[PDB]
């Protein structure tokens, strides 16, 4: 079925902005959404197909007090993104009182792209963890979305904020999104801001204009995240076969992600694979295991050393896990495209359920719980006290994260068949 | 014809071979076969003068009536050979086989099982037949991609009074030239292929649906989702271990038969390719399939469970929950003994489970 993609809030849209234009140039597009006249690709699921052969993506763009979405639509790819769907503070309760006024307008730009494909399974949204307006508003639409469509699956590619900590209730704002996505996500592909500009550092010399080149890195894993279904195959010809694998219990639904040529500007399976484990390559920053791993590769592959490479992965041992999970990594397979560089002819990523994901959300936790006692920031704006006089969303959130934490650790623990 | 027609080996006599014999009673078959249906550049007289000069020899030699009928044996294969790759072109025609008999087509097989389920699942009855053909028909338009005619060359069988699954045979319809090269004894063969690959393909849906349903929605949802989480590991396995045969003896086929421009070869491409094909399956062993049967068919139990209620279900349910938790965990370490010719394929499966060493450490 067709995937519709909500990106919201400035740098989600900023990020769904550099996928749909990577997606442009990896498929047969024109920045006016023209069939190249240089063009084997399964286009049907991320673009509608328009009559005269305008490939316009079904993205629903949502702006609130907007800036750069006005910067968006002065580009030579707003004839692109043309479904005609853009509908007009930095606190997460400011986000959810804005967003629940104009909830019923946005819901119908949602209905309308919902009636006009044939079908639709995914809501993939390209969501900022405490991003002012950005969170708040895509909790409650996260909210909404799974009473309307209680069939359907909701992804999140969440940006979640480490800049090694300005944005004063951060904590306060990411506490209450997580307990929102533990709930009502039913998917979570998680990305780290200082893991990406320690990736910065390391393949390049770029610090200060972080966010700017961090876009191609997360423009990257996004779309090589799709790739096996936007080109067709043997195996994972839908999202929901893919997701299966990669969340076993839905609670940890939290998903790292890791590149084998980082700088991707021969190499065999066994090689890239051998890469991918080591921790340089991945883009995150007691004994602690895996539950599953899985594993992408696109380009010139030798088919009988696929199987052979997982052999010699086994008997390297790089990745370690021994959790209550059976799922043992696979070796698949995907198509590099035509017209763009084939530059590291073999090249691939990885997706996997990790339990140190537990110690990056209990950071956040850590700062909410020492601005907790301090209460240096409950911020009193009457927005925020009217909305929550109790503050005790906050602390259902705590407690909602708490066993999320709790649940990690249980998922290390040889006992996760009982209580968790 | 093809019958009526064959050696008598009690009246061969001993200096001739049986195997010159064999070359003589193919040449007859193939002038035979395109002799009649035609409602030849004429070797006849020379061919004759031939066999004239080996009359008026006196002395019987064998090599000089090897020689000769091997020439003849040649020709007539090399010419019945370049009517059919070429007129009446064999690669497409194998390419609908595997498309159809071996699942090579995912998108409509999928669609397929998604809109026929209960009626496929309902007990066969002679109106059933009709049924699954016009959802077939549907799903090769729920499909879209469809060009002309390409569809009434297929369709589905079903056989009753001797689960509508169970009885699904799927049928080709053959022309003349590749009427010797597909029997239907091989055709028979590729039916019981086809009934298996079916089986865990249906297996490998309804379990995401279960998938589905856990990840939407207490205990007892996570006690499920541990049960359908460990069937999903060797169920996703063994599917894959299926796609790894049908890729890899399939490019060995087309490559034997394009190998040399002999009609023998042609037909002995045909057989490495089933030989491998039936045997990678394991479905001509015995205790390993009707193992792995009803490691599928406890998954269709349980997917059964968990698909009645999104309420957690304590009725009488997790008392053989924890039954086939324990029963899936017996018999998945069994066929992992069994698992652990020597083919590259079945002994290099084994360690995608052995990546964890998880029913090893167990």
């Amino acid at each position: 079925r067709e995937i519709i993609t909500l990106q919201l809030g400035q740098c989600g849209n900023q990020i769904g902005f550099e996928f749909w234009k990577q997606l442009c140039a990896e498929h047969g597009i024109s920045p006016e959404g023209i069939v190249e006249e240089f063009a084997t690709d399964r286009k049907d699921v991320f673009f509608y197909q328009a009559d005269d052969e305008h490939y316009i993506p079904r993205a629903v763009l949502l702006d609130l007090e907007p800036r750069v979405i006005h910067s968006i639509l002065n580009s030579p790819y707003a004839k692109l993104y043309n479904p005609e769907n853009i509908y007009l503070g930095n606190n997460w309760a400011s986000g959810f009182s804005q967003g629940e006024k104009i909830h019923e307008d946005i819901f119908d730009i949602i209905d309308r792209e919902a009636d006009g494909s044939d079908s639709l399974e995914g809501f993939v949204l390209c969501h900022s963890i405490a991003g002012g307006t950005g969170s708040g508003l895509g909790s409650y639409l996260l909210e909404r979305l799974n009473d309307r469509y209680p069939k359907k699956l909701v992804q999140t590619y969440s940006v979640f904020p480490n800049q090694d900590e300005d944005v004063v209730v951060q904590p306060y704002n990411s506490l209450l999104t997580l307990k929102r996505l533990t709930q009502n996500a039913d998917c979570v592909v998680v990305l780290d801001n200082t893991a990406l500009n320690r990736i910065a550092t390391d393949r390049l010399h770029i610090q200060n204009p972080s966010f700017s080149q961090i876009n191609q890195l997360v423009s990257t894993i996004m779309s090589a995240s799709t790739t096996t279904l936007r080109y067709p195959g043997y195996m994972n010809n839908d999202l929901i076969g893919l997701i299966a694998s990669l969340i076993p219990t839905p609670r940890l639904h939290f998903l790292m992600t890791g590149y084998t040529p980082l700088t991707t500007d021969k190499t065999t399976v066994l090689d890239v694979m051998r890469r991918l484990l080591q921790p340089k390559n991945v883009m995150v920053s007691t004994n602690h295991c895996y539950i599953a791993i899985l594993n992408i590769i696109q380009g010139e592959v030798d088919p009988t050393q696929v199987h052979k490479s997982l052999q010699r992965i086994r008997e390297r041992k790089l990745a370690n896990f021994i959790p209550w999970g059976p799922a043992s990594i696979q070796v698949a397979l995907s198509r590099k495209s035509p017209y763009l560089p084939s530059a590291h002819r073999v090249s691939g990523l990885m997706m996997a359920n990790h339990t140190s994901i537990s110690s990056l959300f209990e950071r956040t936790c850590r700062q909410y719980d020492k601005l907790r006692k301090r209460e240096a920031f409950l911020e009193q704006f009457r927005k925020e006290d009217m909305f929550k006089d109790n503050f005790d969303e906050m602390d259902t959130s705590r407690e909602i994260v708490q066993q999320l934490i709790d649940e990690y650790h249980a998922a290390t623990r040889p006992d996760y068949i009982s209580w968790g | 014809s093809l019958k009526q027609f064959s050696l008598r080996v009690e009246i061969l006599p001993s200096y001739i071979p049986v195997r010159v014999a064999e070359k003589i009673l193919f040449v007859g078959e193939s002038v035979q076969m395109f002799e009649n249906q035609n409602v030849l550049k004429n070797q006849e007289d020379t061919f004759a003068a031939e066999l004239h000069r080996l009359k008026q020899q006196p002395l019987f030699s064998l090599v000089d009536f090897e020689q000769v009928v091997d020439r003849i044996r040649s020709t007539v294969a090399e010419h019945l050979w370049k009517l059919m790759v070429e007129e009446s072109d064999l690669l497409g025609q194998l390419k609908i086989i595997k498309d159809f008999y071996l699942l090579g087509r995912g998108e409509l097989f999928q669609a397929f099982i998604d809109t026929a389920q209960h009626m496929l699942k309902t007990p066969p009855t002679a109106v059933t037949e009709h049924d699954v053909n016009v959802a077939f028909q549907q799903s090769a338009h729920k499909v879209l991609l469809d060009d002309d005619n390409l569809l009434p060359l297929l369709h589905l069988t079903i056989e009753y009074h001797g689960s509508g699954w169970a009885a699904l045979g799927l049928s080709y319809k053959v022309q003349w030239p590749l009427h010797i090269l597909f029997t239907p004894a091989v055709l028979e063969k590729y039916n019981v292929v086809f009934k298996y690959l079916l089986s865990v393909r249906r297996v490998q849906a309804e379990l995401q649906h279960c998938w589905a349903l856990q990840m939407q929605r207490q205990t007892d949802a996570i006690k499920w989702r541990l049960r359908n989480h460990m069937a999903f590991l060797v169920d996703n396995l063994q599917y894959y271990l299926q796609v790894d045969v049908l890729e890899s003896q399939f490019s060995q086929l087309l490559h034997q038969i394009n190998s040399t421009r002999d009609f023998e070869s042609i037909r002995l491409a045909h057989d490495h390719f089933l030989s491998n094909l039936l045997a990678q399956s394991f479905i001509l062993l015995k205790p390993v399939f009707h193992c792995l049967n009803e490691i599928l068919d406890l998954c269709h139990s349980f997917c059964s469970l968990v698909s009645q209620n999104l309420g957690p279900l304590d009725e009488r349910g997790a008392a053989q929950l924890s039954i086939l938790v324990k029963g899936f965990s017996r018999q998945s370490s069994l066929l992992f003994k069994i698992l652990s010719h020597q083919i590259n394929s079945d002994l290099a499966q084994l360690l995608l489970r052995l990546d964890y060493n998880k029913y090893y450490t167990q």
